[PDB]
């Protein structure tokens, strides 16, 4: 299914007008939740525009409880598979600072801003979610 | 209504709940703002929701308590502005009230916060503008002041400032507003800003303009301080360069200093007091007075000489005496002198007081006072303009003195600019050119470029000079020894922002390179790199790159390539740091790869790949500074390389889509703005790659469609990216024969496009590009529409036209609206319904219901079909009623309380919707016909007259629509315009523009209506005699003269343009001239010569007037000012082609050959010459350039130059090659000129050419010379391209050996880069092909260079001129048989067949008419001559392949030229008779007529243009005739275009001669075409086109030919005799024969005589019904239609038969009388044409059933009723037919009795059998219902017939017939008999 870019359909089919017949095709958000079973899969969905569509669905869905749910389910999944324990992250950033200290000792500046964000922040960040 | 985003509610509650606590208020408001932005497609709805939820009290408290927060201000401004937009469209008065009262206070508080942020200002400014439009403006005064304070803060973006100063200016127009500004900081504030933080960008100038307008108005309410005058003057010296600002300053001063002050000062100066006193004081005052240009004259009256006095005598000796003091005085004086050199008359005064000497000598003294020297320099420039004066000035050596001083004192800024200005205006004179060059030359001016790099003017002057001097340079030494190249590279390097100077800089680098010892000094690489870098920064600048590739082609070496390419990857690896390093390598690669000779190195190392990999490494990484930059560059570097290369691109295309989809792209673009980021740069790049159409392979293609869909899937919210993607789909869709649509189908792409358009309806850019992609595919594959309807494209189309009162869109969304088109029957349904509903509401006095339903109906007429239907359904007659009702039910409308619109609003709104309906219907020829015939032009005049009193919200909306419907109708029927032309209506119309004085659409349409009725000299005299019209002229001139709005001036001018252009009468021109227009327009060009929009618009109007008016008249017969002005504009505007065109047009009308001295003196010719050089490729520039130079005595100059060329060749000088080159330059301009005596002017052509071919042979590889010689030869050939008897044209070229010379050069592959040679070389070859006596020689030399001709097309595939020239050649060359063979057997390679290469080039330049037209004409010409010379059809034309590619190259908006070429191509294929299957499959004839009908509807072209299409189309149809393709035509009513040509162009003889010829050919082809010709066409010729036939030789002769063809067949003669008008025409032809006499007249007389004899002699025997049967029966058995609507011969046949039969049918007939036997054939005749369902309606429009039935009841003979029966039996094969006959009361009983008669008869069995089978067949057919025959004895007759079978009487066939009838009539009622 990956080899034939199935995500191309599951991204598209979910952004549509709503209506009782279509609210059901959006219930096919489930299809996406069931497929995304790992981190690598979550990142594949993103690379297909998964994150932008889910955001656009969630935001249109205040008065659409059924799809609001199904879409929040998908995102929680994506986050889960991509978010690490605050601990592992803390560790990661301590290490980053260590490397920094080492070079300086030999030769103290800051780790690369983006590298540091990449280690410290959860999946939301790795998947390109922004504040706004 | 649309529903608002639900989040608005939550956002707003946040804002209301937390108005004290700020941290969150902002957050909420920031969120409301984002909901309220055009990012969101529901911002208007969102905006209004917040209003109704009462968010503004909260915003109001917020902006008061937190005044300071700049960020809250930005958010507040955003929400309000959004509200402003919504309430403007949703014209609800309540909402408008609320936003006025509750919203404006906050916007005001924002403005009084003194914000500097562009956005907050734009918004609150745009808020203020919209509210005014809504009819609830914000008090200017309230905003004024707060708006001034904005300038108390610096850091103000000039762009924003320009807007603020404009807004101050309008505010200051009231004393209230002016005092507000005085109460706040006065003028000083603004003026100080201007002085301190003001720039010289086009924006800055527009800013200071508005500042000066502000002041002006303030000074007229004495709201001026005392700082104003001193400051204004300071500001004018700061901007002296820019005349638009200088002028607005002067205007401002004049409103501050009255004339009395002038008087005082001047006289005081006449009261001597010389020496301090008041004299030396008043002296200072005069200084200031000078700046006021309105006082210049009065100052010259009494003075001008004092100044020189105060300079020479009163200073020169005492210079040595008192340096400082003297200097100041000298300067002040010199400057005033400069300042008063306004008009040519004023500079005249100056020479009368020997200014030239005084000033020239003063220099010699002020060698040490920079200030004074510059003041002198300044006072000299105006004098040195004049040539006579310049020679005086060299005898004073003053140039020779200032140059060295400048050199050493260049760093000082005043002297530099002023010295240079003078060197510049000096350098414009050839005599001085040399003098200067001698004394240190421009080796100093080149260096001088190294300084003041931000002073555009300085740099401009300097470089313009150097480009007038380096041509005449032997060596590049000195300029190098001085370091001037290194100084122009500096200037270039420091000017990335000034596109203008950057250009000039490389032009000068280009020109340096043309010196011999260039390489010796310009192969440092430094220069190379500079130019390379310059090139990449300035991409969009055609002229700059072209000039750069030239420079590089000259000095660039592979030794430069490797110096870059050998560090490429190293630089890519070190891009995080030193991004500038790799930036350079990219720029080098990008540029050096446009040099064909050099690209190979990069190709070999596959640099494009190396770079694409770098790009990826620059995105998928930790972000770094310079990332975006290097990427955006690399993308361009890759794009360009591919574009200058030759491969297929599909690989690279994908690689780029892949790059755009890298995950880190989103993060990299968020630190940027939404339409200049690495994403849009990538989408742009790949779009551009698709444009090249180098995507070939159904696999390769799928990849691209997919890759583009992915990009648009990942990035829904990058609008520019989406656009660039849509665009990209289009190119791809029409790739690989246009098969792409299929892919897009399967890939689901179509639905994508539909679902984008649905999702983002607000983005017109997108709406158009999207539907574009749709329409394209629709036009390339059938059933695409199915999918579209299935994809709900309708929903889109609707909301499209329903949210866009545009045009281009509608045009695009037309083919869809014809495919989807709803069921169309539904449209019809709804339209009828709505008409009824509109009419009902008038009958029932429901004014609201009328409005509601008109608007509904207007939503259905946006479609060409809607309109066409409404016309048919009688919307015209309805409109009369609707109008009558509206006009006489106004106070009813006013009283309405229970509706969405109330008050006058409702009334006006209803007229508006009424007028709109008519406007729309009139989009089609049908509609205009119906509207006009129904009296709807009066209807409209009544509606317009109904608008009055308090301007309502819709009053203007309403006027516009009335006037537009009027404009269309009056323009479209001359008679209808001429009927409307009544003084009172003129008065109505004029008064109309007073009522809407600020409405530009109203003024535009009013003026069009006026011009359209002034159709003759008398009417013009009458229109101009109307005081209301003279007032309008006076008022239009007034706007042009006083209104500071650029947009107003433009509109006032476009309005004049239309009055004089449509009318095209001297009287009009004269009245407009006398209202002051000439001087006003010249003044535009004087003040705004730096503004293209203005200069052009003014020149266009001046030029039209100039055809009728001697423009000198308005300057007391002194040409100088208008010449000076135009020459100066031409200078400033040199690179803008359309602006030099219109300026040259005015100069040509201004000036006469009696002005040479004048024209020398003002240097006019120098500028014209240069304009021609810059625009060598321009038909219009060259032509007008020629006409100007013809005033200088071209005949003599050509003789002279041509003799000098010969002489210098025969001398054998060393200088020779260069000397002959300059001479050819000069000769080529004069050869553009029309001549008086060609035979005398051109007498030396052949010898001269001989001299020139010798020169080329002697000095090969002289690029310049090669070009100029070609240019000379082109102009020679062009002069007489079509006169094969002219000896000075292609004749001279071919006889002189020049043709063979050129052929050789191409064949020698030595010149395959001198585009300046190849262009005119191929035009020359074209001319030799077109001259029939030269053609054999072309064929001789062609094989040598044809192969290389292919190479050129591949090499210069990206240069559109070169391609056009070469394709034009192939087209003309393909008229020779042998030539055609050579082409097809000598021109193949990578691009493929010549025909393939042609499509490839056309596809690449779809936007270039020159390429496409040359392309299509070639294809056709080749196609034809091949067919004629035996060659087998080109395969790729015959498979429909190319017909389709050609069809795709037609845009909805395509020139007349392209439409003409396309017809020509098809004409030629039809004449070839070789490609008929292919033409039929592509429905070529249909699509041409669709094009043309569409063009008759929308009337986009002129009359001259459409005339020419019709003539052409006629010729197509004649080809169609000769190719036996009548019948394809009678499918789509093709004959109809011929009828339409006569009706619309009967007075135009060049159409009619074609119509005649086409009718003749169509007639010879098709017996039906003949019939239509006789019955329909000739009636129309002899009336509508009679005047043409009788007065034009060819019309007369062609008409006689047509007639002679028609009368040649039996029957036609008689009919033609009855034709009304024929006689008048024939005897008028007779008279045209008498006039011409000679041979032509004799044969013309004889033609008419023969026609008359054939007509007398046409005596066909009386025809019988039997003939009708024999023709139908023979038609039937050869499988030909017998449907009357399809076969014209049958109409006359069926009507004779109706009538002949009907007279028969009144008697009792016998089967043995002649008559009665003929009555049988008449029924057998009917029997056959009742067998086609098509004929049913017509048949039953003669009550066929009744007649037949009657015969059945009446007639006695069984054998005459048999045939009525058989015939009606066949009729009733069809259900409706049957129903009708059955319904007829008596039918059952009657046919039943017919059965009985036979059953009871004593007829022999065999006969009884036939009779009964027929009768029983009829009952079977007519028994549509089993009950029908209930009341009848049919079952007994059937049974009886059965019992006779039983008695062995009949065969089985009868029983079958009985059994069939029984089953149709069996019911309850027959059970007993059974």
């Amino acid at each position: 299914m990956m080899d034939a870019d199935v995500f191309s359909i599951l991204v598209g089919c979910v952004e549509v007008d709503a209506n009782e017949v279509t609210d059901l095709v959006v219930g096919g958000l489930r299809c996406t939740r069931r497929i995304v079973r790992s981190e690598e899969l979550a990142f594949e969905y993103c690379n297909a525009g998964g994150i932008a569509t889910i955001a656009n669905v969630i935001c249109k869905s205040i008065n659409q409880p059924m799809v609001m749910l199904e879409a929040c389910r998908v995102l929680l999944g994506l986050l889960f598979y991509t978010t690490r324990s605050q601990a592992d992250r803390q560790a990661a950033v301590e290490a980053l600072h260590a490397q920094c200290q080492q070079r300086a000792e030999q030769m103290v500046p800051e780790p690369d801003p983006d590298e540091l964000a990449n280690a410290a922040y959860g999946g939301w960040y790795q998947m390109g979610m922004d504040e706004v | 209504k649309r529903n608002p985003d639900a989040g608005v509610a939550t956002a707003v509650q946040s804002v209301i709940q937390h108005q004290t606590f700020k941290r969150m208020l902002l957050f909420g408001l920031r969120s409301l703002a984002d909901f309220c932005s055009p990012s969101n497609q529901l911002y208007q709805e969102n905006a209004l929701d917040a209003l109704d939820r009462g968010v503004l009290s909260a915003i109001q408290t917020a902006v008061t308590t937190f005044s300071d927060d700049d960020d809250l201000m930005l958010c507040a401004s955003r929400v309000l502005w959004a509200m402003s937009v919504a309430i403007k469209e949703e014209m609800d008065p309540a909402h408008i009230a609320r936003v006025h009262s509750e919203g404006s206070p906050v916007i005001v508080a924002v403005v009084n916060s003194s914000p500097t942020d562009p956005q907050t200002i734009e918004d609150s400014m745009n808020f203020v503008d919209n509210l005014k439009r809504a009819g609830a403006p914000v008090d200017g005064a309230s905003l004024a002041g707060g708006m001034l304070s904005i300038f108390t803060k610096t850091a103000l973006d000039m762009k924003t400032a320009k807007r603020v100063t404009a807004a101050l200016a309008i505010a200051a127009e009231t004393a209230e507003g002016s005092t507000a500004l005085y109460n706040a900081g006065g003028t000083s504030v603004l003026l100080t800003y201007c002085l301190d933080q003001g720039d010289l960008s086009d924006a800055g100038v527009e800013m200071v303009e508005g500042a000066f307008d502000t002041v002006r108005y303030m000074a007229g309410y004495q709201c001026t301080d005392a700082t104003t005058l001193p400051q204004c003057i300071a500001l004018m010296d700061k901007y002296r360069g820019r005349k638009s600002a200088s002028a607005k300053g002067s205007s401002a001063l004049a409103a501050m200093i009255g004339p009395e002050q002038l008087q005082k000062c001047l006289n005081t100066l006449k009261t001597a007091e010389a020496g301090s006193a008041e004299y030396d004081e008043a002296l200072v005052t005069l200084g200031s007075m000078s700046y006021i240009s309105s006082f210049t004259d009065e100052i010259v009256r009494a003075g001008g000489v004092p100044l020189l006095i105060e300079l020479i005598n009163s200073g020169l000796p005492q210079m040595e005496g008192n340096p400082e003091k003297i200097a100041s005085m000298i300067s002040g004086a010199a400057k005033m002198l400069a300042r008063i050199a306004s008009n040519p008359v004023n500079v005249d005064a100056i020479v009368q007081a020997g200014g030239v000497a005084t000033l020239c000598t003063a220099v010699s003294y002020c060698t040490e006072s920079m200030e004074a020297l510059g003041a002198l320099c300044m006072a000299l420039v105006p004098l040195a303009s004049r040539e006579s004066l310049a020679h005086e000035i060299v005898q004073y050596q003053t140039f020779a003195t200032v140059l060295p001083i400048l050199y050493q004192n260049v760093e000082s800024p005043e002297i530099a600019a002023l010295a240079m200005e003078l060197v510049a205006t000096g350098s414009q004179h050839e005599e001085i050119q040399e003098h200067m060059l001698q004394n240190q030359a421009a080796e100093i001016c080149s260096l001088c470029c190294q300084y003041h790099t931000a002073d555009a003017s300085y740099q401009q002057h300097a470089i313009s000079a150097l480009n007038r001097l380096v041509p005449r340079l032997t060596t590049l030494h000195g300029v190098s020894e001085y370091g001037g190249i290194q100084g122009v590279i500096a200037s270039l390097n420091a000017n990335v922002n000034n596109e203008q100077v950057a250009l000039l800089a490389v032009q000068l680098l280009d020109n340096f390179s043309e010196v011999s010892d260039a390489k010796t000094y310009m192969s440092d690489g430094t220069c190379v790199d500079a130019v390379l870098a310059a090139m990449l920064e300035h991409e969009g600048n055609d002229l700059l790159i072209s000039a750069g590739v030239h420079c590089l082609a000259r000095i660039a070496t592979e030794d430069d390539c490797a110096r870059h390419l050998n560090v490429l990857d190293t630089a890519i690896q070190t891009a995080r740091g030193n991004p500038d390093g790799v930036y350079r390598v990219l720029a080098a690669i990008s540029g050096l790869s446009r040099v064909p000779s050099l690209r190979q190195i990069f190709e070999e190392k596959n640099a494009s790949d190396t770079i694409l990999a770098g790009i990826s490494s620059w995105i998928e990484c930790s972000r770094f500074e310079g990332q975006n930059r290097i990427i955006k560059a690399a993308l361009k570097t890759v794009k360009n390389m591919k574009i200058s290369g030759d491969g297929d691109l599909t690989s690279c295309f994908a690689a780029m889509c892949d790059v755009a989809c890298l995950p880190q792209v989103k993060r990299v673009v968020e630190l940027e703005e939404p339409d200049n980021n690495i994403l849009v740069a990538d989408t742009a790049a790949f779009r551009d790659l698709a444009a090249t159409m180098r995507i070939t392979g159904a696999e390769n293609l799928e990849r691209c469609i997919e890759s583009v869909l992915r990009v648009m899937r990942k990035y829904p919210d990058s609008r520019r990216a989406q656009l660039n993607c849509l665009e990209t789909l289009n190119y791809l869709a029409q790739c690989d024969g246009g098969e792409g649509v299929a892919i897009l189908s399967r890939t689901g792409g179509l639905n994508a496009v539909v679902q984008y358009l649905t999702r983002a309806p607000m983005y017109l850019d997108a709406q158009i590009a999207g539907f574009t992609v749709l329409a394209t595919s629709a036009k390339i594959d059938s059933n695409v529409g199915e999918t579209l309807r299935k994809c709900n494209c309708l929903q889109a189309l609707k909301v499209a036209m329903r949210t866009h009162a545009k045009s281009k869109e509608l045009k695009r969304t037309i083919a869809p609206l014809v495919a989807l088109l709803m069921p169309t029957d539904a449209l019809e349904t709804e339209i009828q319904e709505l008409l009824n509903e509109c009419a009902s509401a008038c009958e029932k006095n429901n004014f609201p219901h009328l409005h509601e339903n008109l608007a509904a109906l207007n939503e259905l007429l946006i479609s060409s079909e809607g309109a066409k239907i409404a016309a048919r359904l009688g919307i015209g007659a309805h409109m009369c009623k609707y109008q009558e009702y509206i006009s006489a039910h106004e106070q009813d409308a006013l009283a309405v309380t229970d509706y969405d619109i109330l008050g006058k609003d409702l009334f006006d709104a209803t007229v508006s919707e009424c007028a709109h309906a008519m406007e729309q219907v009139a989009s089609t020829r049908s509609g205009r016909n119906a509207l006009i015939k129904a009296g709807n032009v009066a209807t409209l005049i009544s509606l317009y007259e109904s608008l009055k009193a308090p301007q309502s919200q819709y009053s203007e909306e309403a006027a516009i629509h009335c006037l537009e419907a009027l404009r269309i109708l009056l323009k479209s029927d001359k008679r209808s315009a001429e009927l409307a032309f009544e003084r009172n209506f003129v008065s109505t119309l004029c008064v109309g523009i007073d009522s809407f004085p600020h409405s530009a659409p109203v003024l535009g349409a009013t003026c069009a209506c006026l011009a359209a009725m002034a159709t003759t000299p008398e009417r013009v005299q009458m229109l101009t005699a109307q005081p209301a019209f003279e007032s309008l002229l006076q008022k239009l001139v007034f706007v042009i003269q006083n209104d500071p709005s650029k947009d107003n001036k433009l509109v006032a001018m476009r309005a004049l343009q239309e009055l004089v252009e449509i009318t095209n009468d001297a009287t009009m021109a004269n009245k407009i001239a006398e209202a002051g227009a000439v001087t006003a327009l010249f003044r535009i060009i004087d003040e705004y010569g730096d503004d293209e929009q203005l200069t052009v618009q003014a020149a266009e109007v001046l030029a039209l007037l100039g055809a009728f008016e001697d423009l000198r008249r308005f300057y007391d017969n002194d040409v100088r000012f208008p010449a000076q002005v135009l020459t100066a504009a031409l200078t400033k505007q040199k690179n803008n082609e359309t602006a030099v065109v219109h300026l040259l047009d005015v100069l040509n009308k201004l000036a006469t050959s009696e002005d040479r001295a004048v024209l020398r003196e003002l240097g006019v010719m120098e500028q014209v010459a240069d304009a021609m050089r810059v625009h060598s490729e321009s038909e219009a520039v060259t032509r007008l350039g020629g006409e100007l130079f013809a005033k200088m005595g071209a005949d003599e100059q050509i003789k002279s130059l041509m003799l000098q060329i010969i002489e210098t060749v025969e001398s054998g000088a060393e200088d020779t090659a260069q000397t002959v080159d300059i001479l050819c330059g000069r000769l080529a301009v004069f050869l553009a000129a029309p001549l008086e005596d060609p035979r005398d002017a051109l007498q030396h052509t052949e010898k001269c050419l001989g001299s020139l071919v010798a020169t080329l042979q002697t000095y090969p590889g002289s690029e310049r010379l090669e070009g100029n010689v070609a240019l000379v030869c082109r102009r020679l050939c062009d002069r007489c391209f079509d006169d094969a008897d002219d000896p000075y044209g292609a004749w001279a070229v071919a006889a002189s050996g020049m043709l063979a010379q050129f052929a050789g050069m191409v064949a020698g592959e030595t010149v395959l880069a001198n585009k300046k040679f190849l262009g005119p070389a191929y035009r020359t070859f074209t001319a030799c092909c077109a001259n029939a006596y030269c053609m054999p020689t072309m064929v001789e030399v062609a094989p040598s260079f044809l192969p290389q001709t292919y190479t050129l097309l591949e090499m210069h595939k990206n240069d559109a001129e070169t391609v056009a020239r070469v394709l034009e050649f192939l087209r003309y060359f393909a008229e020779d048989p042998t030539a055609c063979g050579l082409i097809v057997q000598n021109m193949s390679g990578s691009s493929g067949d010549v025909v393939a290469l042609t499509v490839l080039l056309m596809q690449q330049h779809q936007n270039n008419d020159a390429v496409v037209c040359a392309g299509m004409e070639f294809l056709g010409a080749l196609a034809y001559t091949l067919s004629q010379a035996g060659y087998e059809p080109l395969p790729t034309l015959a498979d429909g392949s190319v017909l389709r590619d050609c069809d795709a190259l037609m845009g909805s908006n395509s020139s007349s030229a392209r439409q003409l070429a396309h017809m020509h191509m098809i004409e030629k294929m039809l004449l070839s008779k070789a490609y008929n299957d292919a033409l039929i499959q592509e429905q070529a004839l249909k699509k041409l007529t669709m094009s043309l009908k569409a063009e008759d509807d929308k009337k986009r072209f002129s009359d001259e243009e459409r005339a020419g299409l019709y003539a052409a189309m006629a010729c197509v149809l004649l080809a169609a005739g000769g190719a036996g393709l009548t019948g394809e035509m009678e499918k789509f009513n093709g004959f109809e275009v011929v009828l339409q040509a006569i009706e619309e162009f009967g007075e135009n003889p060049t159409v009619i001669k074609e119509v005649n010829r086409a009718l003749q050919g169509l007639s010879m082809a098709d017996v039906n075409m003949t019939a239509r010709t006789v019955k329909e066409a000739v009636p129309k010729l002899c009336t509508e086109a009679t005047t043409a036939i009788q007065t034009d030789a060819e019309c007369a002769d062609t008409f006689c030919d047509l007639m002679l063809q028609l009368v040649s067949q039996e029957g036609n003669g008689r009919q033609l005799l009855q034709v009304y008008g024929l006689e008048e025409t024939l005897q008028g032809v007779e008279n045209l024969a008498a006039y011409y006499g000679e041979d032509f007249g004799t044969q013309l007389s004889e033609k008419v005589a023969m026609i008359r004899q054939a007509m007398e002699d046409d005596q066909p025997r009386e025809k019988t019904c039997k003939d009708v049967y024999d023709l139908l029966n023979s038609r039937v058995q050869q499988g030909l239609s017998v449907a009357i609507s399809e076969v014209a011969i049958l109409q006359e046949e069926v009507e004779f038969l109706v009538s002949q039969m009907g007279m028969y049918n009144q008697e009792q007939l016998d089967h043995q009388t002649a008559m009665g036997a003929d009555h049988q054939y008449g029924n057998m005749a009917f029997e056959l044409l009742a067998a086609t369902s098509a004929n049913v309606k017509l048949l039953q429009a003669n009550e066929f059933s009744k007649m037949e039935l009657a015969l059945i009841k009446g007639q006695a003979d069984p054998e005459i009723v048999l045939y009525a029966v058989k015939a009606l039996t066949a009729f009733c094969k069809f259900p409706p037919a049957a129903q009708d006959t059955a319904r007829i009361q008596g039918c059952p009983a009657l046919v039943t009795e017919a059965c009985s008669k036979i059953n009871k008869s004593g007829l022999p069995n065999e006969r009884k059998e036939e009779h009964l089978c027929a009768r029983y067949f009829l009952v079977e057919r007519t028994a549509i219902n089993r009950n029908l025959y209930n009341k009848t004895p049919i079952m007994t007759e059937l049974i009886n017939s059965w019992n006779d079978y039983d008695k062995g009487a009949y065969t089985t066939t009868l029983l079958r017939f009985v059994f069939r009838a029984m089953r149709r009539v069996v019911s309850d009622a027959h059970v007993e008999e059974l």
